[PDB]
């Protein structure tokens, strides 16, 4: 009745899915092998006849290996294998090859199977997108991908999980090439896109969780406990439901406008657990803090537009309010004029699920903040000059070119991430 | 026999609706104890105790 | 023999709905498999106020649940009382309205609306007379205000002379919970003055405060905001359904408090609110019960009614009283603070009496305040909703639902003339 | 986190300690994992691994 | 071992018999103020 | 002494008797094996000098799988075993087949045992014809025994329960153009037909029984309550009693105007029962609901011209005065002109008996309302089209041609459903 | 009672008929040796549909094996269920057809006709009542598609209104298996757009499509095909064998599915088809077995539905479901793909509903599909055609045979003809 649809598009999206798919599965009590020993995951799973329980989930890539990986490893017995889909050739960090070459029939067989799953669905919350910009298979199909889904199912919500390239470090060189061209792409398709920012996830691991070597699979983890968050008054009642559309039209004020800075808290060790009070205050407070933002983009540069909390756990109204209302007084956080209220609080009764072999602590309370806040600007105004500094030269234009594409698409691309900035100081100046 | 989904769903919404009941039983035995709490309850009788 | 018809309109309009059944139940002893286990006459004389006598011996709420997404509705079903209303009331759709007044009331709402209506004209021919309906829900949500603004727009259409009575939960002051609660408000309060003929105000901050300072409550959740609430709504009727030495219905009610048919938005407050450990300290007396009841701090509303002017004031109090001294108590706080109350206007108060208080009170009593002090209230969501719509913020939502833009303004202007007249029968001066 | 647990700076945890200390970095970590790791590191002790 | 079936009484079979005893007995059945047609 | 003679034809007519003897038999107290451990079965069953009581019903279809269940089935030791007759070849959704070639030697010897049948009767209020407008079987056959009826027997009153196509859901491709053929047929045959529409009643099962997944079963149990209702009077006494020559003395106001909307009131499951008061008045407005139509047509699209009310149960003259009084001063409803009273109430002692593994529940009261109204010329308008716009391209009509029909039975019985429509504007209108 | 006697033609058609006979026997459960070993009482109910009863309890198939060549039903009787079949069903010439349409024809059929109408006959007047006969058989193959044609020919004389269902297997678009296909495919085509009442069209590079892309098989050889097809020959007609909610016989079908005389050529598709590693994954509902119908890869031919038009379609559903569930898959899938349906037929749709589902599988659903989409499929034949019959290659052949010329003009106008009643039809308006 509250089925959403999970597409996880290249080696990031499917990283991510495996941290959130064991999370959910360990969440409802499912097993690795497909049952559990009510229709509570009907969100996330399916159930058949045998009562063995089947994820509405999509693994697409055009890499073999990150797909086997999850067909080798004990999910294998949880999952679709045709939802499973594995191309033959990779991108090679090419838009062009991931959107006009190689993905045309990857992504038309997605659109079959995303058919056959929705088919299965009484309703349709939306589609959670997870896929990496800053890479040929999660950029370019997935942006294909995107177009397809507003194209055919029209106004469900897609929230796209989008992971940029970080300000100083990064994996790839055409990054800055790729993940222009994919903004370009998701700008006009997407209904509320999530940023996140490797760099960020990393500075949040080492300062909070004490990992001097913070990794991909702690990084999935944490994305994992936040989307487990964000899903979670789908699936769990609670005090203050918050539902997909209800982030929308809580937190998108104009429809260009619709990314948003996410940040958990609290996220500590158990050795560093149950040595302070972890109060709704205290937490409230370390959401808000800037270095728990999964961005690596400074929120005092900018204003906050709006403002979802999602508590989870033994958490009272009365304590959000208090927080919320000390947030209001905090004068460092700072609100556009045109919105007094900026706060959209819901909270739920599910405490957050601990995954044996994380790092993170049993604790019986939580917040997920999700912002839409000017600040985020910033981030396209560094991959903007990323981009023009590369494209002066044109340098590596040549493999996007032979791929069939055009230095109209690399222009039209910078124009429009040009026209976003423009609309982010426009709405953040009076 | 002959109508087993009608049956099965008879079933299946019987199986929701006393899931829910017991969920809502057990937030309501939770809320009870949260909101037992107020002034006769002794959260300071140990500090009078003290002085 | 005069019936009410209760509809609950949203997951907080639900909820209070529950606690309100409740608590309603246990004052006329109906367990919650609907059989009478109360021992006692006049607790079924009038039954078939809120009631109706199944084919054995289990009574019916005469409730109606209304709500776009069916997660409300489960909880309430499966809650301690879940089982005494018709499962047939239970009118809920599939996708809830995202906080969406437009969704709530043009998209969505439109094509549950005729099941609703449905409902409620089944349960109002069943009614040998119909004192009116009373509708509970709050303001500053999508199904809740929508729909409930909608179904009370049509029920005026339909019946007309009826009675319409509505328990609506403003948009808190201080804290607010969804950022569109000033659209929301704003497209209500515009229904609620065209249709409704009486309304109570309540706000959550309001109720915490209550809960903080005269409870001394440490951890209120919404079960307890919602046992005020269910309070007085059962103390404005309990004059309908119990013997009264100086008895008054719904009617009479609105009769003595509204001056001007616009001006029909109530404050409320219920006595005596006592904490557990005062609990002993506190002598139960009519002057105490008034004392208690002309606090500021005791009106369920946000709007304190030291800044304006009482236009009118009913009281109800439950229990085995004298008149003389409830009639003195109300003289001497009219005259002690005329300065509050308006000049010309020779009495305030209407002052009601029924003989039967409420399960484990000796005495109670319900206040109904009529004052320009719920100006501010007003003003204030005004103040919220221009800014937001200077810019024009989430207006692209609503406006997607297909409703135009010259409607909010049409609101905002409805809103304006209502606060425009409290400010004049505020500073009206005799002669 | 062992050198907190260990009070007395001698390098050397018991069963009970290492296993509170794997505890608190994973918690899915039983005590027989735990012990079993600790024989394969020292193999003949009466306890008290060095940690 | 023997089979049994309760013997019904002549009053009932009166009743059935009589359209008008039914028929009041239907109302005096039907609800608790005064009895619907309570008089037989 | 009151004996009415049961006829179904085809898969439908067959399906919906199994349901209407099963009720029968449970009212009655009669076993399925053919005996009972005064008078009241007459109407539906002989007695025999062993004490075993044989049904007065006639099972006529073209194919041998339907009979042979009821052959195989528990009340194979009711029915007569030459009553059940069986054909060869089935007619295949063609009129013309079960109206030309196949179905003559079946009618024949048809009539051979509805003669024996009617030689065993003391009175004979009437014959009950169930068939399925809209399939060879069912339209032919049951046409051509239809006029053989009004041939020999004469003014004997045939009422015709007809099921009819639905609007927008059907089974079958051809059933517009056996349909209208049927309806031309039986236009001048039938005394007082009763339209009853798939669509109407599965709406009914999932509103009203709460079944999300209706079946054959499920409506042809609510049809055997329908007639078992209609029928009461019969063979139970009480106030206001109805006669079967009633019925169309007080419902058909011209010979041509003679088809009829059915409604069953009230229809609660056991979950849902004894939670509302299902007094008269309330059973009444529920019967007057267009949502309990057995007919997917609006009756607010017409005006009733005559409503016949057969009421089960503890029901009181009084009560039933107010009731329809109160529906007459609804606005709603609304009545010809030329028809000031346009009601026949009749009441009767016996609640409706409860089919044991049926969605119905044990209910003290009981109405069946039937109608004659100008609405039901709306169900004609669309068969109209639906003829006509397969009829411009001579879809399927080499079919109806090849077993013995000519183009000019297609023309004909379409300008005589046009002359029905326009009878029923022309009583609707002043 | 409604009997059916059954026809194998050329190398493939026997195989065809041999595995479909094996799949009737295991759904009747017939042992090899003819024995009843079902222990149910409707396998046994209608069993004289396909079967008729030796001197024990053998049951003997209504099975007409045809052929040039003794290898093939030498095979056939070697096969697990080979002695299922009378031997004087078995009749073959000894110089097998060179996939020679009129070797097999005109000059070695003509003399194995006289036999092979005769036992025709003696299975035909043994039957009580006979519905018709089933020729499976594939065109593009000298003794397969002359002998089937002309046994079509001869049957459709001796019975006019009996009715005819033919299997034919028409050669493959993209990889053909012999160079005279088209040849054989033309000639053919022609006599069953005269003859055939009722016709199937399979293609095996269709059928190779659906084993690799739903069942996901590795290695599947002729026999995962023949099971398909036969899967498919058995479905059709389980109305007449099992009792049925909604039955409906194959003239039912015919009536529900030709609008045309002409235009009595399907595709056909069977569903549930799962693969080994989703078999626990997919659950069994109305709405996915309709889902997996209506999709253009469950199609058994080569042409895609998308292109065409539908004008007709009829589903037998088998197992325990709701008709209700079932109306409204089919009006929904209707009402979604109008642009997929033809205007002028209201109602595209002939449900039909049995109750027993094959053995093993909880419920299941064959498609029989009369769409425009098939003219590509004899486009494609006639692009073939022409092109080696302009220059008259392999012509010599068949003229030896005492074939005239002007014969395959007259099947190539006859085959051109049915290309463009289909595509008039397509793109007819309606009004
Ligand atoms: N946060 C996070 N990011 C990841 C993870 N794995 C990969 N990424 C990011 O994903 C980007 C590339 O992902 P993909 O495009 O899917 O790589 P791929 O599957 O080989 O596809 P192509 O590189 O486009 O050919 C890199 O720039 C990484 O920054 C992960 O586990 N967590
Ligand atoms: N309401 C209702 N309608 C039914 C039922 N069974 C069949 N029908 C209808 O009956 C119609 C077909 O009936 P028949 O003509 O008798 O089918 P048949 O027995 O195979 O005979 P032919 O179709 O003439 O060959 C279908 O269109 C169905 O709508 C039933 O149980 N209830
Ligand atoms: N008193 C009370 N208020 C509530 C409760 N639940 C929600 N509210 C408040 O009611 C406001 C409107 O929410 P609501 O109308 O129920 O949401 P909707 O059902 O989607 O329209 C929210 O801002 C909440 O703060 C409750 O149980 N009791
Ligand atoms: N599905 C299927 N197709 C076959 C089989 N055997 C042959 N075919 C195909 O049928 C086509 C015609 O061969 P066929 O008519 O049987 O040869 P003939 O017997 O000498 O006339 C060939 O192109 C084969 O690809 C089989 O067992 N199954």
């Amino acid at each position: 009745m509250r089925e959403v649809i999970s597409i996880h598009i290249g080696q990031a999206g499917i990283q991510v899915g495996n941290a959130c798919w064991e999370l959910y599965c360990l969440e409802h009590g499912i097993q690795p092998d497909g049952q559990m020993p009510d229709d509570a995951f009907n969100t996330f799973f399916s159930e058949t006849g045998a009562g063995k329980h089947v994820p509405r989930c999509i693994f697409l890539d055009l890499e073999p290996t990150v797909v086997d990986e999850v067909r080798t490893g004990t999910y294998r017995q949880l999952f679709h294998p045709e939802q499973l889909i594995s191309g033959k050739e990779d991108a090679a960090n090419n838009f062009a090859r991931g959107h006009y070459t190689i993905g045309k029939e990857i992504v038309d067989l997605a659109l079959d199977r995303i058919r056959k799953l929705a088919d299965n669905c009484t309703g349709l919350q939306g589609f959670l997108v997870f896929n990496a910009v800053g890479g040929g298979t999660g950029s370019g199909l997935g942006s294909l991908l995107l177009e397809r889904l507003s194209v055919d199912y029209g106004k469900k919500s897609k929230l796209g999980f989008t992971v940029y390239p970080s300000p100083q470090v990064s994996t790839a060189v055409v990054e800055p090439y790729n993940s222009v061209l994919s903004t370009h792409s998701l700008l006009e398709h997407t209904d509320v896109a999530v940023m996140l920012d490797n760099e960020a996830i990393y500075d949040i691991c080492r300062r909070s969780l004490d990992i001097e070597r913070p990794t991909y699979t702690n990084l999935n983890r944490l994305i994992a406990q936040v989307i487990s968050s964000l899903t979670a008054s789908l699936r769990f009642d609670g005090a203050l439901n918050v539902d997909i559309t209800e982030f929308q039209t809580n937190l998108v004020p104009y429809p260009r406008i619709h990314f948003m800075l996410s940040s958990y808290a609290p996220i500590i060790s158990a050795e560093k657990a149950y040595h302070e009070q972890l109060s709704v205050a205290e937490i409230t407070n370390a959401a808000f803090e800037p270095a728990s933002m999964m961005v690596k983009c400074d929120p005092r540069h900018g204003k906050y537009m709006a403002c979802c909390l999602m508590y989870r756990g033994d958490v009272v109204p009365k304590d959000v309010n208090a927080s919320v209302a000390t947030i209001k007084t905090k004068r460092t956080i700072q609100f556009v004029d045109w919105c007094p209220t900026g706060f959209k609080c819901g909270i739920n009764y599910q405490p957050p699920t601990v995954v044996p072999g994380g790092d993170l602590a049993k604790v019986q309370r939580a917040v997920c903040m999700i912002s839409n806040s000017t600040a985020i600007g910033e981030i396209f105004s560094r991959l903007d000059h990323k981009f023009d500094l590369m494209y002066a030269k044109r340098a590596f234009v040549h493999w996007y070119v032979g791929e069939g594409m055009e230095e109209g698409e690399f222009s039209e691309a910078r124009e429009d991430l040009a026209a976003l900035e423009k609309d982010f100081e426009e709405v953040g100046a009076e | 026999d002959f109508l087993t989904y009608q049956g099965a769903d008879r079933d299946q919404r019987a199986r929701q609706r006393q899931a829910v009941a017991v969920r809502t039983t057990a937030r309501s035995e939770v809320e009870a104890k949260l909101s037992g709490l107020d002034d006769a309850s002794g959260l300071d009788d140990g500090r009078l105790q003290v002085a | 023999m005069r019936e009410i018809v209760h509809i609950q309109g949203g997951q907080c309009g639900n909820q209070i709905g529950a606690k309100f059944w409740e608590v309603v139940s246990d004052e006329h002893g109906i367990d919650p498999t609907g059989t009478y286990h109360g021992d006692s006459d006049l607790q079924l004389e009038r039954i078939n106020v809120y009631f109706n006598e199944a084919t054995g011996g289990r009574y019916v709420p005469r409730a109606i649940l209304m709500d776009l997404e069916p997660g409300t509705m489960d909880s309430v079903r499966s809650g301690p009382y879940g089982q005494i209303f018709r499962p047939d009331n239970f009118v809920f759709g599939q996708t809830g309205a995202g906080n969406n007044w437009a969704k709530g009331h043009y998209t969505e709402g439109a094509e549950l609306i005729d099941s609703v209506l449905d409902v409620v004209r089944k349960e109002a021919e069943s009614c040998d007379c119909l004192q009116g309906f009373q509708v509970c829900h709050s303001l500053g949500g999508g199904t809740g205000s929508g729909m409930g603004t909608l179904l009370i727009s049509k029920i005026r259409e339909e019946y007309p002379d009826r009675m319409m009575l509505t328990f609506s939960v403003v948009p808190s002051p201080k804290v607010s919970d969804t950022v569109v609660e000033p659209y929301n408000a704003t497209l209500s309060v515009h229904q609620l003055v065209e249709n409704a003929d009486e309304c109570m105000v309540l706000d959550n901050e309001a109720l915490y405060d209550i809960c903080f300072r005269t409870l001394k409550l440490t951890t209120p959740t919404f079960g307890d905001l919602n046992h005020l609430i269910s309070a007085v709504m059962s103390g404005i009727t309990c004059c309908l359904r119990f013997p009264g030495q100086l008895n008054a219905d719904l009617r009479k009610l609105a009769v003595n408090l509204i001056p001007f048919p616009r001006l029909h938005f109530f404050m409320v407050g219920f006595t005596p609110l006592t904490s557990r450990g005062s609990q002993q300290y506190r002598a139960l007396t009519v002057p105490e019960l008034t004392q208690q009841m002309w606090d500021a701090k005791n009106m369920m509303c946000a709007a304190d009614p030291r800044h304006g002017r009482y236009l009118t004031a009913s009281a109800l109090f439950r229990g085995r009283m004298s008149t003389k001294e409830v009639d003195e108590q109300m003289l001497n706080v009219q005259n002690k603070n005329s300065s509050y109350f308006v000049e010309w206007i020779p009495n305030n108060v209407k002052s009601s009496v029924c003989d039967i208080p409420p399960k484990g009170l000796k005495m109670s009593a319900t206040f109904i305040g009529n004052s320009t002090a719920i100006q501010e209230m007003f003003k204030r969501v005004s103040e919220q909703f221009t800014a937001m719509f200077r810019r024009k913020a989430f207006l692209h939502w609503y406006t997607g639902e297909g409703m135009d833009e010259m409607e909010f303004t049409e609101a905002e202007s409805n809103m304006n003339d209502l606060v425009s007249e409290y400010q004049q029968y505020q500073d009206a001066s005799a002669e | 986190v062992f050198v907190r647990n260990d009070l007395t700076r001698c390098g050397q945890l018991p069963v009970r300690d290492m296993t509170r200390c794997c505890q608190a970095l994973v918690p899915g970590i039983s005590e027989r994992q735990v012990a079993a790791v600790m024989a394969v590191v020292d193999p003949n002790s009466a306890g008290g691994v060095d940690y | 071992g023997f089979r049994n079936v309760e013997p019904l009484s002549r009053q009932e079979r009166a009743a059935a018999r009589d359209k008008d005893l039914l028929e009041k007995s239907r109302l005096q059945a039907r609800n608790r103020l005064k009895q619907p047609e309570n008089v037989v």
